[PDB]
């Protein structure tokens, strides 16, 4: 789309003159309405334009590109010219270091992402893995440390983990609390089941820093 | 007709830029030619202050 | 557009390449004169004035 845009790659070296100083190319963003009013008005736009150079060079949807050449002092009365007639001017000279810095900005830019992209895919592949390690090291040791609050002694404990089939948790959960949960409380201790996390209340999220409901044993739920 | 019409003014614009090329080797060699010119006549003036003194 | 003004520009476009390489050129070789005095006179005048 042209806006903003200048090509740079479709130069050639009679499409576009620039060798001296007298000669210069204006492009020209014209709507596809206005494609044949160009070709009759390009000679118009200002004294001492090039014969025959309006020639769609390049060619979009909602535009086509012209390029046509002119004198250098003229430059100003065309783009103005051009203006009235209600195209709109995209300003593009061929000096040579213009050409070369967009088409490597194109270049640029796709080499950026590029290795970045590849770098970045295996670094978060490579931390998932870690931060995996750390976070069960963190359940172990919480769990320990809390059923040395909750029971006492002795220090030396039976833990297992046990890997529940997706959507049974709620019965196993249950099962549990009636067995194991006169232990921690005889009194202290309800039916409960599930996994619910909130902001609503801080109730129900099983937590010795917050307010929660006290489960009547040691019991943490891991959801993948 | 593209290729017809920036030929032409290529040819042009080669003769165009040699002739203004010529006018500026013109116009550094007059400032050579300056100093060239004003060396000659004061090496002249020189000799002379000297004859009317060796004179005197 | 149409063979007969394509040469009609085609004439008028090259008067004006040459005419504006003519017309700076004649400023250039002109101020050319004008240095060559200014600059040989003072050249002179300065060591003539450290010879008297």
């Amino acid at each position: 789309d042209l806006s903003v845009r200048s090509l740079h790659d479709i130069v050639k070296p009679e499409d576009f003159v620039l060798n001296s100083e007298h000669l210069t190319t204006v492009l020209v963003a014209v709507p596809k309405s206005l494609k044949s009013d160009f070709e009759k008005s390009y000679e118009t736009l200002s004294k001492n334009v090039v014969p025959a150079s309006a020639s769609v060079i390049a060619e979009d949807a909602e535009y086509v590109l012209f390029n046509v050449h002119l004198f250098k002092k003229n430059v100003q009365e065309f783009t103005t010219a051009a203006r009235e007639k209600k195209f709109i001017p995209r300003e593009f000279n061929y000096s040579e270091e213009l050409i070369d810095q967009l088409k490597k900005e194109h270049d640029s830019a796709a080499s950026l992402e590029q290795s970045l992209r590849v770098q970045l895919v295996r670094l978060a592949k490579t931390a998932y893995v870690d931060v995996f390690i750390n976070w069960f090291h963190i359940k172990a040791l919480r769990v320990y440390v809390e059923s040395v609050l909750r029971y006492g002694l002795p220090p030396h404990f039976n833990i297992k983990i046990i890997a529940v089939p997706p959507k049974n948790l709620s019965k196993c959960k249950s099962e549990l609390i009636d067995a194991f949960g006169f232990l921690g409380g005889n009194a202290f201790m309800k039916d409960k089941k599930g996994k619910i996390n909130k902001q609503d209340t801080s109730l129900h999220q099983y937590a010795s820093l917050v307010d929660t409901e006290y489960e009547p044993f040691v019991m943490y739920i891991i959801n993948l | 007709s593209q290729k017809n019409g920036i030929a032409t003014l290529l040819q042009a614009e080669k003769e165009a830029h040699e002739i203004v090329s010529k006018a500026r080797k013109y116009r550094q060699d007059k400032l050579k030619q300056a100093k060239t010119d004003a060396a000659k006549e004061i090496d002249s003036y020189k000799i002379q202050k000297d004859k009317e003194l060796k004179e005197f | 557009l149409t063979p007969n003004q394509v040469n009609d520009e085609l004439n008028k476009m090259q008067a004006f390449i040459r005419k504006e390489a003519e017309e700076k050129a004649k400023e250039i070789q002109l101020k050319a004169d004008q240095e060559y005095e200014i600059e040989k006179t003072n050249i002179v005048r300065n060591e003539t004035n450290n010879i008297d």
